[PDB]
């Protein structure tokens, strides 16, 4: 966990259920984001499904994905075959895809979720990500 | 038709090919697109100057293929749309290849490769195709031959550029299994040289064959067939149908080896069964030794319709009309005979002492003139209408008359 930072995105998480979950990655480090995985012994209603979004500060703040912000990942598979549905991100300065996204060293970035079943439209989950600067990664 | 050795595209991003050097070079991203999930193998060390970033496809088993067809899809980003912009970057990378007889696993060897082309973009993603989120995608293509060894590798070189491998897709080429004119042709594999014409012996479908020219086909490098030489014909009793060869209906036939269908049974002829060579003849009708079995059923000719004998002067002119039933033919030959019933009474055939103006038997005319005669005689005469089938008959057919001169 020196290049690759992992996080499992399910309501039953003690860092998220707080509200200030936040992390420190470096330029060229990854961010694996594992959805809520469910054994076939889960009755559909108790299966968490979300829709990940990459937004800014405001977007991070008022849990609002309508104004501005990307839609980056999607946990519609609570029943994925080989372990949990993975959604990865690399914090590299520069990206050769219109698709992809770029990451500045010593800015911070923000991610937020809204359940696919839609459940209680007011609060929600959220990660903050600070980028250690050019030379504070060691 | 094409046969595929590889499609990183549709591998739902689970292939993961060896990178080099040890993960500091090429990298794999996921990403949304058209709402569906897609993965790419990208690099972007424009800055780090001295490069050499390889990315090496697994191990493709050769198979039958001898010239393989590589087809990469990819976006390349522009070098002026970089803000820092350290101008050691580019938009050209390198395609390679390795023949091996044994997956070297995750052993890797640069020198071991030879290079195909330096692929480059037909569309640079520039600082604007970003703001909009515009996807400047490249389809470029190449291939190489011919491939001798068990199995081969691709692999890519990056000298510092902002590339991003969307699709690798490898496939080769065979010419479709084919029915073309009563010969069957394999499905069979193209080949390496550029004017390489596959020569493929055809084989004749059920019921058909070669008259002398051979059935043959020509298979190109693009997996196409080309110079139809020859054919096969629906044989003795069968008629070509579609690309089949169906038998001759109820009451038809086909005698020889022909491009022609089934001629319906002629006349005087019994409603043949299924697929009859020559048509079956009716009781009371015939055919000759030099006859076609198309030339219907015939019978010997009825006797001249009309007989007379004009005793014109001293020489009797013979004059007779042609038969009322030809026997459906046009090949009748009149044969004529003679006698001497003298009154006296003793009857008895002529003497060659008499003279004519034409030979006795086989007459394509209806008249002659008998000079050299004996005044006073029930001079009996008889002409006969005979054709060609007039030998499958003892039962004669003739007509007769008599004359006496003075
Ligand atoms: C919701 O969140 C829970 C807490 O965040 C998850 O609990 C985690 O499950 C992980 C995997 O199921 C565990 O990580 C594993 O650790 C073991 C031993 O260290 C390793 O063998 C595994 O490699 C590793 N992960 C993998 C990929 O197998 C965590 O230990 C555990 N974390 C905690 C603190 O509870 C739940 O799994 C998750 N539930 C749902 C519904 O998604
Ligand atoms: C010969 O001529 C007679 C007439 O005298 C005719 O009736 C007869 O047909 C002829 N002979 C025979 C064979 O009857």
């Amino acid at each position: 966990v020196a290049d690759r930072y992992a996080v499992y995105w399910n309501s039953s998480n003690p860092r998220f259920q707080r509200g200030d979950y936040h992390i420190d990655v470096c330029i060229n480090d990854y961010l694996d984001v594992f959805c809520p995985h469910y054994e076939d012994s889960v009755p559909e209603d108790k299966t968490e499904r979300y829709v990940l979004y990459m937004v800014n500060f405001d977007g991070y703040s008022a849990c609002d994905h309508t104004s501005k912000g990307f839609k980056r990942w999607e946990c519609n598979r609570p029943h994925s075959p080989n372990g949990p549905l993975k959604f990865s991100e690399k914090f590299q300065l520069f990206t050769p895809f219109s698709l992809g996204f770029e990451f500045r060293p010593g800015r911070e970035y923000f991610y937020i979720s809204s359940a696919i079943p839609d459940n209680g439209r007011r609060s929600c989950l959220k990660l903050k990500v600070f980028v250690r600067p050019t030379n504070s990664c060691m | 038709k094409e046969v595929v050795l590889l499609d990183f595209a549709a591998a739902g991003g689970e292939l993961g090919w060896l990178t080099h050097p040890y993960g500091k070079g090429w990298d794999l991203m996921q990403n949304i697109m058209n709402d569906m999930p897609i993965y790419m193998y990208s690099v972007c060390n424009v800055m780090s100057g001295d490069q050499d970033n390889w990315l090496r496809t697994n191990w493709v088993y050769r198979g039958e293929a001898e010239r393989i067809f590589i087809e990469l899809k990819f976006t390349v980003r522009d070098c002026n749309s970089f803000p820092g912009g350290a101008s050691s970057c580019k938009e050209t990378f390198n395609l390679y290849y390795a023949e091996s007889d044994l997956d070297y696993g995750t052993n890797f060897q640069k020198r071991l490769f030879t290079k195909i082309d330096t692929i480059a973009p037909d569309e640079i993603t520039v600082s604007s195709d970003f703001e909009a989120r515009h996807v400047k995608l490249n389809v470029e293509e190449r291939s190489v031959g011919p491939l001798t060894r068990k199995g081969f590798y691709l692999a890519f070189q990056d000298i510092g550029a902002c590339v991003a491998l969307l699709s690798v897709r490898v496939y080769y080429k065979k010419c479709p299994e084919l029915l073309q004119g009563l010969a069957h042709f394999p499905e069979t594999i193209a080949g390496s040289d550029a004017p390489s014409l596959a020569t493929v012996a055809g084989t004749c479908v059920d019921h058909a064959v070669v008259p002398p020219e051979e059935p043959r086909m020509h298979c190109a490098v693009d997996g196409e067939w080309l110079v139809p030489i020859g054919q096969c014909l629906c044989q003795a009793g069968y008629e070509k149908v579609e690309d089949a060869c169906q038998a001759c209906s109820p009451g038809f036939f086909k005698f020889e080896a022909s491009e022609s269908p089934c001629l319906e049974c002629p006349e005087h002829t019994l409603p043949s069964p299924e697929g009859a060579t020559s048509c079956e003849c009716e009781e009371g009708f015939f055919r000759a030794p030099q006859d076609p079995a198309s030339m219907p059923c015939t019978r010997p000719p009825s006797a001249p319709h009309y007989l007379t004998a004009v005793g014109m002067g001293a020489k009797v002119e013979l004059r007779w009309t042609p038969p009322q039933d030809s026997g459906g033919r046009e090949d009748i030959v009149y044969s004529v005979t003679c006698e001497q019933c003298w009154p006296s009474g003793e009857c008895g055939p002529c003497e060659a002492s008499v003279r004519y103006s034409e030979p006795p038997h086989g007459l394509t005319r209806t008249s002659v003139t008998v000079s050299d005669l004996e005044p006073h005689m029930n001079y009996t005469f008889t002409v006969e209408a005979r054709n060609g089938v007039s030998g499958l008959v003892t039962s004669r057919s003739f007509r007769t008359a008599s004359v006496s001169i003075n």
